[PDB]
């Protein structure tokens, strides 16, 4: 039956598996193969040593264990993984208190937990953690320190205490600008990165409609390819056209637009553009 | 009647296999042969897959401190899809075995339907999808984030999301388009916008321009499954600039939108949006 022919394929396998069973011209017996692998293993918390799933924490999302004291703050204990995550040496961060280590805004949250509630008792929350010697909330500034989003989660221990992951979640954090118009055309949202891109600051291009910042030779192709995108749906449609900047020059300029459609009602909201220098 | 000999000592070795697995006494010794040789294998081929990647995989309390400190079950994938490992949480959120899950192939708990988008992130670096698993306390929405290594995934899985709401987080509640029908009256003690100035407007005119096609997809994930995860996001303020947000939102044909509020407002000098003028 089906069962029997399944064994036989799950034990020619660990035939596979074994080494001093596979380094064999011909396969042996089920008793034989059976034997080799209690010996094999017999050679060598589930699966998992306290390390290796120490490491596997890290390679799937970037986590350290930390614990904390619920009223002072003072790290008691902080993994090594403290450094591939944080680039901080675990002796800063052994020690430190936790307080010292989040950004200056995320303390009072911080301050929240780990305040008197039980014991088991869960915590989890947000807040950013200071770099040291990579960030991923925005723009990164110009020589400013980096701080990574950090997401704790843990349980209430005592000598009373915070046990926890801190775990960094990457796939969140996210020459050119975006922009929204209406249907019109009109300017109803401008990326501050427009200021480096044309000159011009946000609201002084807010309100008005973009065929007014477009060199006349080229306006009539804008204003039929924005008529477009309203017929076009969903689909993105590009065009070139020269666009004044606030020095006056005239600037070659490749934007992208398409109608951004509500994934439930299917209404307009607006047009989303990137405009692009070429 | 040399077949029953032949049998009791292959018996015998399947008892000592049995008694060398990495599992509490308890488990494996109630286990059947079949289920004992699939340990057996998969726990070498994880010998193997920890022995690959870098580094190989390796107070002593630590891993039931990782363990029982996240919110949700650690596992990992071959290149096929099969489980290599899966930490017993498993049965806290889906109540599925890890003896039962190790060695047995992904696509057999995962909805069918979700498996064209599975089959699609595992290639058959980084990964973060949502998917439906099989739950038994009738599928949950299992957001796993984590790792493919060009060949086997390693990730973690939290369930989605009862409601403790705590100081750094804002309720919503949204039509399916996203549009505001009530809003905590705290939401004043991080914005510049009260329950006033919210209700009746699309989320989509407050969320950045640039976060505009992230939050659409995210909407698509969350009319598509029932709950979804944004990432960091940007939401404007009255004033100008914005606050960044991460929102944990589920379906009850209205919307719940949970804001975890993750900074104070940056840039609130220069508007970007008409609605921040005059």
């Amino acid at each position: 039956r089906r069962r029997r022919n399944k064994m036989t394929a799950y034990i020619t396998e660990l035939s596979d598996m074994v080494p001093t069973c596979s380094a064999l011209a011909r396969k042996p017996d089920k008793l034989t193969i059976l034997r080799m692998a209690v010996s094999h293993m017999k050679s060598l918390p589930s699966f998992l040593t306290d390390q290796e799933l120490k490491h596997l924490i890290l390679e799937a999302a970037d986590g350290f264990l930390f614990i904390v004291s619920c009223e002072t703050g003072r790290v008691v204990y902080v993994s090594d993984s403290v450094t591939p995550v944080l680039n901080q040496p675990q002796s800063e961060w052994f020690g430190s208190t936790l307080y010292d280590q989040v950004h200056p805004d995320d303390v009072d949250k911080l301050r929240e937990q780990l305040s008197t509630m039980c014991m088991g008792s869960r915590r989890s929350f947000i807040c950013r953690m200071r770099c040291g010697t990579r960030n991923g909330l925005g723009s990164v500034k110009e020589g400013e320190p980096h701080f990574v989003v950090v997401h704790c989660t843990g349980y209430i221990k005592a000598w009373f205490c915070l046990v926890a992951i801190g775990r960094l979640q990457v796939t969140s954090s996210p020459t050119e600008f975006i922009s929204r118009h209406n249907i019109e055309g009109i300017f109803t949202f401008v990326d501050h990165r427009c200021v480096a891109t044309v000159g011009y600051q946000p609201q002084e291009l807010l309100g008005k409609n973009i065929v007014e910042f477009c060199h006349p030779e080229d306006q009539q192709l804008l204003r039929d390819s924005f008529q477009q995108v309203v017929k076009l749906k969903g689909q993105v449609l590009s065009v070139m056209f020269r666009f004044r900047s606030k020095t006056r020059e005239w600037l070659w300029m490749r934007t992208s637009s398409f109608t951004f459609q509500n994934p439930y009602s299917d209404e307009i909201e607006y047009i989303i553009c990137t405009n692009t220098n070429v | 009647n040399a077949a029953r000999w032949r049998r009791g000592k292959e018996n015998l070795e399947f008892f000592e296999l049995a008694k060398l697995l990495p599992l509490p006494g308890a488990i494996s010794s109630q286990l059947d042969k079949a289920s004992i040789v699939r340990l057996s294998v998969t726990y070498l081929r994880l010998r193997r897959f920890a022995a690959l990647g870098a580094p190989p995989w390796g107070e002593q309390h630590l891993g039931g401190h990782i363990l029982q400190s996240l919110d949700g079950f650690v596992f990992a994938l071959n290149q096929e899809g099969k489980f290599l490992y899966i930490s017993e949480t498993v049965s806290i959120y889906l109540g599925l075995s890890q003896v039962e899950l190790t060695g047995s192939s992904v696509f057999d708990y995962i909805h069918p339907g979700d498996h064209s988008e599975v089959l699609e992130q595992l290639g058959l670096q980084e990964r973060s999808f949502f998917v439906r698993m099989k739950s038994t306390l009738g599928y949950k929405v299992i957001h796993v984030t984590g790792r493919l290594r060009a060949l086997g995934l390693v990730a973690l899985g939290h369930t989605l999301p009862e409601l403790p709401l705590h100081g750094h987080m804002i309720v919503f509640r949204l039509s399916l388009g996203l549009t505001i029908l009530a809003c905590e009256s705290r939401v004043s003690d991080h914005m510049d916008m009260g329950p006033s100035e919210l209700v009746g407007r699309s989320c989509y005119q407050f969320v950045h321009g640039q976060d505009a096609t992230r939050i659409r997809q995210s909407h698509l994930d969350l009319l598509d499954k029932g709950q979804v995860v944004t990432g960091y996001y940007r939401w404007l303020q009255r004033a100008g600039g914005f606050v960044w947000l991460q929102s944990v939102a589920t379906v009850a044909h209205h919307v719940l939108w949970v804001s975890h509020v993750l900074s104070n407002a940056e840039g609130s000098q220069t508007p970007l949006d008409a609605f921040q003028l005059p």
